[PDB]
């Protein structure tokens, strides 16, 4: 019953990881970190 | 030992006795009295322990015999004890006779007519009258004087009847089975002797005694309730002189009973047994030779005896001088009685009194005296060094360095033939090889050659062979201790010597340069000896008796076939197997120079290898344009020169490990073909030469003998070495590659493996397939699998079964079809296919796929978080995440693939990190083939009437049923048996007359089974002696011959061939004198080195060693009839199953209201349609579990916790009946219309504190059975093994399966538990259950130990009609006292020997090493008698 | 022989050896359901005559007490009803030799 | 207890463990596993957890897994929901790596245990004491060195190389996939090709060599000391060989090794040497 | 021993004129058998032979820290292309000759330099010598010129052959 488009070089492959930092009231900060060229940035809301 | 100093007298028997006090006063040299050992000036004090009368001591002559330290044998002295003290070896039995005896008439309290009965039953058991002691019980104040006549007259009648009817000598008959009935009867005697209330002669009580342990004794207070019989008849530490003052008078009144209790053998000496024999008034000090200082601990224990002995003498001076002084001097003298007792306790037994080791603890365990210095000894003329591998040595030899050849020496007595080679040897001297280190003169002198120059040493070469100057030495001659030559013999030996082929006899061949022992490669398969710094012992025997045995009997060429299975264990290993794949190729062609160089490079006629005194060759394969010799023709003429001429070549048709698809299209190089001794086809492989049955070395063994076959491994070992040093062999990085085709094949099947881990996830968890990996329902259910070990095992086995199928698709395509370099040029692949070194799973993990790394039957373990590792997301359905690695050793494994492979690598190193074979070999050491062809124990008692039922040798039967091999070699086997030169001594015709009276009888029968067959005839083998009568063979050999010789029909006819297999059988008979019980028990312990029911070495632990009646996991096998269906089998399993009440309940809801505590136990079941299908539990049966079984257990648990907290008409009348039986149930109900629920109120008082009442219900429901057949837990219907329908249960109850006739074949119920088939089916069914269950422990591991070893281990364990273990509790029924004393608990068997006054005939091999006799098995099983010509 | 239902009184077991030489044998009715000699693991047991007991002891030069032992209480020597000291012959099936006759004695 | 558990990633070495009796019990750190040795800065962490939403433990009235408990070095700081307790556990990692906060040290171990069905007991267990086990790991938002413990590691996702970072699941990546191996384990060359029982024997047989113990042997009075005469630096070496100064201690020599069956004397395990090799000082030691 | 778990004792210091030799004239100072490799699977020893030989030619070292090679670029392709640019074989092999018969061997023999390690680890004899004082048996000990033990498992091996004068 348990059965029942990276701006520097140009490459669509670039890593990202989001964290909800301070509270649930704000937006999750969408971080971006590159592998092809190496430019990094973030985006909130 | 000197062979020219004989010995006239030999010990025949020994018998155990007790030193009386009169002897050791007359025996003694000088009594010693003061407890100081040696005073100043270095000289010992006279009168003390070190005394010059007890022996020479430190450059000072003996005061008894007047000899110095090198020649004084030592002498015993005695010390006087003022009170007779207890002997701690006998206090366990003195206190038995201290009790059980009335203190008034000084008889035992048991009645004298029945004490007379045991004295008449134990007299008959002294003789071989084990039967008539039971007839004595059938013989049944005035009539007791006549009953004791009728019992005593029958004993005297039955002795003189048996002694005149040639049955029992006046020395008595004493076998094992009368030692059983004797010990059982004396235990019967001592049991009911102690349990007595009053003496049955003078009817009153006696005060009971108390045992404080050792060192003391106490009597108890006689009760006021029963002192009145001590008046109508007309606590205290008692003395050791008060105990003897009873037991003297006890052992006088009852002399006629203890004359037969304390004697196993009939007492022809008529010595009266005494109570002084249990005390020891006088200690015996050992001689000063055996207690030299290291002071010594036995001088320290004897010091405290003598220190107390002068205190108690001075305390008795005041008793001669004498009320206040009398009170204190005697409560302090009595304090000295316990201390001088406690000293002689601690002298003998250190555990019965941190401490000083006593006399017993110098004997008991390993690192003792029997096991450390009698069964095993340090030896002279022996050596030890690391071995290094060596070709060019003739496979029966050892390579000894000059540092070994100079030290080790051998006594050669000089003769007429020695004095040319032994005069030159004694000139060379100690530091030249071959030399000599000493000369032993005629008169026993000894002249060391070390400090002698060449002029004196040549002078003694002429004094060497002189006539003797003395008449007393007129028949002796000088013995030159020469060096070891190249003709000597050696025992090589590597620990652990687990089987007898790990200690072989090699010839010697010195080497002139290098300092290590050197061993040929065909010996490493026997010693288990890789050359990674392993060292092994070298023993050099010192007389012609032992030289003739390590050359003929324990030779290394004799030991080709191991006796475990009969399979060969000698052969070539790594480079010789790879060279013979290259040499026997079709590509190998040799010119006239390369052909003749390979043949002489391996034959060398000047070293005695060929048989023709000229190397004969063959015509070449190709003649023109220029002659060439194929490599098949090398080994033809190699096998042509080592074979004996005027004997035809061998005919052999075999195959090898390499298929025909590795050679090409239409090759026939899988089968090998020897015809007329010529290799016409095939590759010689591991299967031909090597430890492989039915090769060419194994076929040269049978046809030409063990010496010709072992000469082939020398020649092939050099022919494959000279071929390697000119045509070499390498393995490189080129060998490990696949093509770009073959890599594309690999990376396309391995792309299937990504969805494999998820298809196996959804199948276990019973979701529908094609679900995503991030499904919230797949991730919800995979977490529940992780929390259970059992549910994770059925996820880690479904995923493992699927990725090991992706593994096999890679391997069965990418290799050999997609490997870049191919066979034979590929070499990583060649030495794996040929068995040279490596497997096919080893080249798979290099070139294709490393695979699912398996833990203990599982995948890689998981963390708490569901992650397998930090690199992977939690609970992912990836095959890579579980341990399945896609990398290989050629390209490389990822860092998370590497952490998983280091788990399985570590587990193999934990699973790597000797007593089963010890318990076996001690029981079975004397069991040998007799000259009746009837294997039996060393003391004469009989184990089997014939060895295995046919008495053929395991090492002589590998080609005995290979009939078509022998028909191809009829004219070659007829030369090695020569039947025309054996007719004059044997009876050819008579056993062949009886060979047809039983064969025609058996075919006419066998329409019926084996309970009807009046067989009318013995088999032809149990009536005629097969070693003497031709044609007296086993029944399987008689049938398999006449079945072979019936089917096919081929200058040898049909009747010249059956008259040769009947003579090949007779030479295959095992020799009288074979140490069978060692071989049978070395063939079980040594295959145990490579190791829902128990399995393996714990299964052998329960059968052999402990005789587990309470086995861990018993089972029972039930043959389903061929009439009932599979639906009538699994619904029959549901009728035999322990269905608990816990298995039927969904949930139990209690309800507790108070404010009389009101518990409402509402318990909820599954649907009535559902538990009447899964368990076949009916609705009305479930009510009768709650009505009568559940609640009475529940009521006995509610009250049990209270006792330990002090610290319609058919239902309303059913409800009133449950209240009436029970205690505090006020309401009861059950679901009758649907069977779904059950509710019953349960009141208490208010005094009771709060019970849990859910954890009670959880414990009572797990112990409440719905239905149960006893001793049976579960009945499983597996898949049919071997085509028969099998119904395995998980318990043993044979009676309750006899009712199930209509479903179960009750006359085929086999089991697993031997002590229950012994109880219900008798002795000979326990004997088959022991053979078959000691077989499937080896059948699992593919280890084929033959049934001849399993049959004797069976028939040894059932020799008493019981199921006896191989331990100290199963060897008590044994004649040999030194065997039991050498095993364990030495002084428990020593005191059982000496209380029984036990004489032993020195028959066991354990008792012939304690006393130094020759062993009665093998070579000492007969005498050698010289015929002298004159009168 | 004397087949009973459940139990004999232990004081009534004092009569089954009481009369010599007429032996009395004693069996359950629940134990006699399956004849154990029909089992596949038991061989053919045949008791030997006194004229064949001696010819056994003469050929192997044995004492009476050196043979392998069968008990008086195992259910095969209760089936045949063996008295103490008579040899039974065991026609035993082997894996390699087939039939070979072995012998046990009841002590 | 002798097993190679998966939680030992970067703290214990997989291969560097002896064979036989101490197997699994005696084992070695990774070469980047450093151990805490002084009490870290703690006294400003309860001040900046109350600013994140943690109610104080004086007036909270909560217990059990229905909340998560905030503990710093063993004492209850307060109670916060499982929702917010992961929010206030990701800032404490973001602010300890971006070291602008004056209260969070880099050496802190913030072990968050998420709520799960019958899993580990939940809570937020901050650790900062002595004697901890620490390894470096690279933190992907604002790439810097983060220092993590084993109690903290079993619930977070690191990647072994930045070509295997998967999006929204991987928080960290390792600096190199060789900081999990010990000293003796990095130094065996091409170790990802050998079978794993043959990597573990070289950690056993690399420290049973007649090498060079030191160079100050004149002022040493050791009872037994094995010194090989002419050591050589390897052709094929790891990059940690230069880094630890193992050129100061040469343990062997570059021999021209042929893989050939030629001799007959070298089959099972045994090998041979050129005779005129060690007439010239090959493998000589005192 | 190598750095790959491959230990082995010395059988014999084989003379130089009886050793194989390449076309370049070098003669190897260790011979390892090709059979130590399949059951052990130390393929990292084989790629040290490529990388060792290629680095002694170009005068360079190569790193061998693990996981610098993918499954695409096998180091047999990285170190084979360096051996091809030196005039040597791509697969690490070299043509060698027999030292005894002087013949061209069949396959090109796989050689190269690998780093070796010398490990750290016996030979007692006795004809006669000192005995014990309690039992008059030979003394335990190599340094005291004592004997070796024929124990209990060695005892019934001498029973097991049926040889009764070897046990005596
Ligand atoms: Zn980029
Ligand atoms: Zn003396
Ligand atoms: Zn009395």
């Amino acid at each position: 019953k348990s059965v029942v488009k990276c701006p520097q070089c140009g490459n669509e492959e670039m890593n990202y990881h989001t964290l909800q930092l301070r509270s649930a009231d704000e937006g999750a900060t969408v971080f971006y970190t590159c592998t092809s060229c190496g430019y990094k940035f973030r985006t909130n809301n | 030992m000197d062979i020219s100093k004989p010995v006239g007298s030999e010990i025949t028997s020994v018998d155990f006795g007790i030193l009386t006090a009169k002897e050791i006063r007359n025996l003694s040299a000088k009594q010693i009295t003061n407890p100081t050992v040696l005073d100043n000036l270095g000289h010992p004090v006279s009168g003390g322990l070190y005394d010059l009368a007890l022996g020479a001591f430190l450059r000072n002559l003996c005061s008894t015999c007047g000899l110095d330290e090198k020649f004084c044998p030592g002498h015993q002295g005695h010390i006087e004890l003022p009170v007779p003290c207890y002997n701690p070896l006998f206090f366990n039995q003195l206190y038995i006779y201290l009790r059980a005896s009335c203190l008034f008439c000084h008889h035992f309290r048991l009645k004298s007519v029945e004490v007379h009965r045991y004295a008449c039953k134990l007299r008959l058991l002294q003789y071989g009258l084990i039967d008539e002691s039971y007839k004595l019980d059938e013989i049944t104040s005035t009539l007791l004087n006549e009953l004791k006549s009728k019992r005593s007259e029958y004993v005297d009648m039955a002795i003189a009847k048996a002694l005149s009817d040639g049955r029992t000598t006046e020395r008595g008959s004493f076998t094992a089975t009368v030692n059983d009935e004797r010990k059982k009867l004396v235990h019967e005697f001592h049991k009911k002797l102690l349990s007595r209330g009053k003496c049955d002669n003078c009817g009153m009580f006696s005060p009971k005694f108390r045992k404080d342990g050792f060192t003391k004794i106490f009597e108890t207070a006689l009760n006021e309730k029963q002192i009145t019989n001590n008046r109508v008849k007309g606590s205290t530490y008692i003395l050791s002189t008060e105990v003897k003052n009873i037991l003297d008078t006890v052992f006088r009144k009852e002399q006629c009973v203890l004359q037969y209790v304390f004697h196993s053998r009939p007492n022809l000496s008529r010595k009266l047994v005494k109570a002084d024999s249990f005390f020891m008034d006088v200690l015996v000090v050992p001689p000063t030779r055996f207690r030299l200082p290291s002071e010594n601990s036995q001088n320290q224990l004897l010091s405290k005896v003598l220190t107390t002995s002068l205190l108690i003498r001075d305390l008795n001076d005041d008793l001669s001088k004498l009320l206040e002084d009398r009170r204190v001097i005697f409560s302090r003298l009595m304090n000295a009685f316990v201390t001088i007792q406690n000293d002689v306790n601690a002298f003998i037994d250190s555990t019965k009194a941190v401490p000083i080791p006593g006399v017993k603890q110098a004997l008991e365990k390993k690192e003792g005296l029997f096991r450390k210095h009698m069964m095993g000894k340090r030896v002279n003329y022996a050596a030890r060094s690391v071995i290094s591998p060596d070709p060019n040595i003739e496979t029966n030899e050892i390579g000894v360095p000059p540092v070994f050849a100079v030290k080790l020496t051998y006594p050669e007595p000089v003769t007429a033939y020695n004095i040319a080679e032994l005069r030159q040897a004694v000139i060379n001297g100690p530091d030249k090889w071959p030399g000599a280190t000493q000369i032993q003169n005629e008169d026993g002198s000894l002249v060391s050659l070390i400090g002698m120059s060449v002029e004196q040493r040549k002078a003694l070469a002429n004094q060497l062979l002189t006539p003797s100057s003395n008449v007393s030495t007129h028949t002796l001659n000088k013995k030159v201790y020469r060096h070891i030559k190249n003709r000597d013999v050696v025992l090589m030996n590597r620990q652990p010597t687990l089987h007898k082929a790990s200690m072989m006899g090699h010839k010697v061949r010195v080497l002139p340069n290098e300092k290590t022992l050197r061993l040929h490669y065909a010996n490493t398969g026997a010693y288990n000896a890789d050359f990674d710094g392993d060292e092994m012992n070298m023993h050099f025997p010192q007389n012609e008796n032992a030289r003739a045995e390590a050359l003929n009997l324990a030779n290394t060429d004799s030991q080709y076939l191991t006796p475990t299975s009969g399979s060969p264990v000698r052969g070539l290993i790594q480079d010789h197997i790879s060279a013979g794949v290259w040499l026997t190729s079709k590509d190998s062609f040799f010119t006239r120079e390369q052909y003749q160089q390979y043949i002489y490079g391996c034959i060398r006629p000047e070293d005695g290898h060929t048989t023709r005194s000229k190397i004969v060759t063959l015509p070449p394969t190709i003649f023109k344009p220029y002659p060439l010799w194929t490599g098949k023709q090398i080994i033809t003429t190699v096998l042509l020169n080592v074979t004996p001429p005027d004997m035809p070549g061998i005919n052999l048709i075999s195959k090898n490990k390499i298929k025909n698809e590795y050679w090409g299209k239409g090759s026939l190089e899988n089968e090998v073909l020897f015809k007329d001794g010529a290799l016409l086809c095939g590759i010689l492989d591991k299967s031909q030469y090597g430890a492989s049955k039915y090769g060419i070395v194994h076929s040269l063994h049978e046809v030409y003998g063990p010496e010709v076959a072992a000469k082939v491994l020398s020649v092939l070992g050099r022919l494959f070495t000279n071929y390697i040093t000119a045509t070499a062999f390498t393995c490189g990085m080129d060998d490990l590659r696949l093509t770009a085709e073959g890599n594309k094949w690999r990376t396309d099947i391995l792309k299937t493996s990504v969805d494999t881990g998820r298809e196996a996830a959804a199948e276990v968890t019973n979701l529908d397939k094609d679900t995503p990996a991030d499904d919230p329902e797949l991730l919800k259910r995979l977490q529940e699998i992780l929390r259970d070990n059992n549910k994770s095992g059925i996820l880690d086995a479904v995923t493992s079964s699927k990725v090991n199928a992706i593994t096999s698709q890679v391997v069965s395509k990418c290799v050999p079809d997609g490997t870049m370099k191919k066979f034979p040029c590929n070499s990583m692949q060649a030495m794996a296919l040929s068995g040279a070194k490596g497997s096919n799973v080893n080249v798979s993990q290099i070139m294709c796929l490393l695979g699912q790394q398996a833990l203990e039957g599982r995948r890689v373990p998981v963390m708490v978080s569901g992650k397998t590792l930090p690199s992977f997301k939690p609970y992912e359905t990836d095959a890579m995440a579980g341990g399945y690695v896609k990398g290989r050793f050629y390209s490389g494994i990822k860092p998370q693939e590497y952490y998983f492979h280091c788990m399985a690598g570590r587990e193999g190193l934990i699973d790597t990190a000797g007593y089963l074979q010890r318990c076996l070999t001690k029981q079975l050491e004397g069991v040998h083939v007799s000259y009746d062809n009837s294997i039996r124990d060393a003391d004469g008692t009989l184990v089997q009437f014939m060895y295995g039922g046919d008495a053929i040798d395991i090492t002589k039967e590998s080609h005995m049923t290979q009939f078509e091999f022998c028909l191809d070699n009829y004219y070659a086997l007829l030369k090695k048996y020569n039947p025309s030169a054996l007719i004059e001594h044997l009876d050819v015709e008579s056993a062949l007359k009886y060979s047809k009276k039983t064969l025609k009888y058996r075919k006419k029968h066998s329409k019926e089974p084996h309970y009807k067959q009046s067989v009318k005839y013995d088999p032809v083998l149990a009536k005629y002696n097969p070693a003497k009568y031709l044609g007296s063979v086993s029944e399987n050999f008689q049938d398999k011959l006449e079945s072979f010789l019936d089917k096919n029909s081929k200058g040898v006819n049909e009747k010249k061939f059956r008259a040769l297999m009947q003579l090949k059988y007779m030479r295959s008979l095992i020799n009288p004198g074979e140490a069978v019980g060692i071989i049978a028990s070395q063939s079980v312990g040594e295959p145990s080195t490579q190791m829902n029911v128990t399995l393996g070495i714990p299964r052998l632990r329960e059968i052999v060693m402990t005789a587990s009646a309470a086995i861990k996991t018993p089972q029972m096998t039930l043959p389903i009839w061929n009439d009932v269906s599979d639906e009538q089998a699994d619904t029959f399993c549901k009728s035999i199953s322990k269905v608990l009440l816990s298995e039927v309940i969904d949930k139990v809801i209690v309800t507790e209201t108070t404010g009389a505590r009101s518990y409402v136990i509402h318990m909820r079941f599954f649907d009535n349609n559902e538990y009447s299908e899964e368990y076949d539990v009916s609705k009305e049966e479930l009510q009768n579990v709650i009505s009568n079984q559940f609640i009475h257990l529940l009521e006995a648990a509610i009250v049990k916790e209270i006792k330990k907290q002090k610290r319609n008409k058919v239902q309303r009348d059913r409800q009133s009946a449950i209240i009436s039986h029970h205690r505090f149930i006020t309401k009861y109900n059950f679901d009758d219309e649907s069977g779904k629920w059950c509710e019953f109120k349960l009141e208490l008082a208010a005094d009771t504190e709060k019970l849990l009442m859910v954890n009670i219900v959880e414990e009572i429901c797990r112990k409440s059975i719905i239905r149960q057949i006893p001793h049976i837990d579960r009945c499983v219907h597996p898949e049919p093994e071997n085509g028969k329908r099998v119904l395995v249960t998980e318990g043993v109850n044979f009676q309750a399966m006899w009712d199930q006739e209509a479903f179960i074949d009750v006359d085929g119920i086999t089991s697993n538990d031997v002590a229950a088939v012994l109880k219900t089916y008798g002795v000979e069914a326990a004997r088959n259950t022991i053979v078959n269950e000691i077989n499937n422990v080896f059948s699992r591991y593919a280890i084929s130990v033959s049934f001849r070893h399993l049959d004797l281990i069976a028939d040894m364990m059932t020799r008493q009609g019981t199921y006896l273990a191989f331990n100290r509790q199963g060897m008590e029924t044994s004649t040999s006292s030194f065997m039991k004393m050498s095993y364990e608990t030495t002084c428990q068997f020593l005191t059982k020997a000496v209380l029984d006054n036990e004489r032993e005939q020195l028959d066991s091999p354990s008792a012939r090493i304690v006393v130094g006799k020759l062993n009665n098995v093998g070579t000492g099983s007969f005498d050698v008698l010289a015929k002298v010509p004159n009168a | 022989i004397f087949v009973y239902q459940n139990n004999i009184t232990p004081s009534a077991m004092k009569l089954v050896p009481s009369i010599p030489p007429a032996t009395i044998e004693t069996f359950n009715e629940a134990a006699l359901v399956v004849n154990i000699t029909h089992h596949e693991l038991v061989p053919k047991h045949i008791r030997l005559s006194s004229d064949e007991k001696r010819e056994l002891l003469k050929r192997y030069r044995l004492k009476e007490s050196q043979l392998p032992r069968i008990q008086r209480a195992d259910p095969v020597a209760l089936y045949l009803g063996l008295k103490r000291g008579e040899v039974v012959k065991i026609i035993r099936k082997s894996e390699t030799s087939g039939r070979y006759a072995s012998y046990r004695i009841c002590m | 207890v002798r097993k190679l558990l998966p939680e030992s990633w970067g703290f214990l070495c997989p291969v560097h463990t002896p064979d036989g009796s101490p197997c699994g019990l005696l084992n070695h750190f990774a070469h980047k596993c450093r151990i805490s040795t002084q009490q870290s800065d703690v006294s400003r962490i309860p001040s900046i957890l109350y600013s994140l939403g943690v109610a104080p433990a004086s007036h909270t009235f909560a217990a059990g897994p229905s909340l998560c408990c905030v503990q710093i070095d063993g004492k209850i700081i307060g109670w916060v929901s499982h929702e917010q307790g992961k929010i206030i556990a990701d800032t404490l990692r973001y602010w300890k790596v971006e070291g602008k906060t004056p209260g969070l040290p880099i050496d802190l171990e913030i072990g968050y245990v998420p709520p799960s069905t019958r899993g580990q007991y939940p809570g937020l267990y901050l650790f900062g004491g002595h004697s901890r086990m620490l390894r470096p790991v690279r933190y992907l938002p604002l790439d810097k060195e983060d220092i993590v413990g084993p109690f903290e590691q079993v619930y977070m996702n690191i990647a072994v190389t930045p070509q295997e970072i998967q999006n929204n699941v991987h928080t960290h990546v390792e600096f190199t996939p060789t900081n999990i191996l010990s000293i003796l384990a990095n130094l065996t060359p091409f170790s990802d090709f050998n079978q794993s029982p043959r990597n573990m024997y070289q950690c056993q047989m690399g420290k049973q060599t007649m090498g060079t113990p030191g160079v100050a042997l004149c002022h040493r009075s050791d009872n037994k000391l094995y010194r090989l005469q002419t050591g050589q630096t390897p052709i094929v070496k790891a990059n940690l060989y230069d880094d630890y100064g193992m050129d100061n201690f040469p343990n062997g020599f570059n021999a021209v090794v042929a893989v050939i069956s030629y001799t007959g004397y070298d089959m099972d395990d045994a090998m041979i040497i050129n005779k005129s090799a060690d007439e010239r000082g090959f493998g000589y030691g005192t | 021993s190598s750095r790959h778990g491959q230990k082995g004792v010395c059988s014999r210091k084989w003379p130089t004129i009886d050793m194989p030799f390449s076309e370049t004239g070098i003669q190897p100072d260790i011979i390892i058998n090709p059979h130590a490799f399949p059951s052990r699977m130390t393929i990292g020893m084989f790629v040290e032979s490529l990388a060792g030989k290629a680095g002694a030619l170009h005068g360079i070292a190569q790193d061998s820290t693990p996981w610098i090679f993918n499954e695409d670029d096998t180091p047999a392709d990285y170190f084979g292309e360096q051996l091809a640019k030196a005039g040597y074989n791509y697969h690490g092999n070299e043509p060698m000759y027999s030292g005894a018969t002087g013949e061209e061997l069949r396959a090109d023999i796989y050689v190269g330099v690998v780093y070796y390690q010398r490990l750290r680890h016996k030979f007692q004899v006795r004809s006669t010598g000192p005995v014990n004082s309690l039992t008059m048996q030979p003394v335990k000990g190599r340094k005291r010129h004592g004997g070796i033990r024929v124990g209990e498992m060695e005892r019934d091996a001498l029973i097991g052959h049926g040889t009764s004068f070897l046990l005596q």
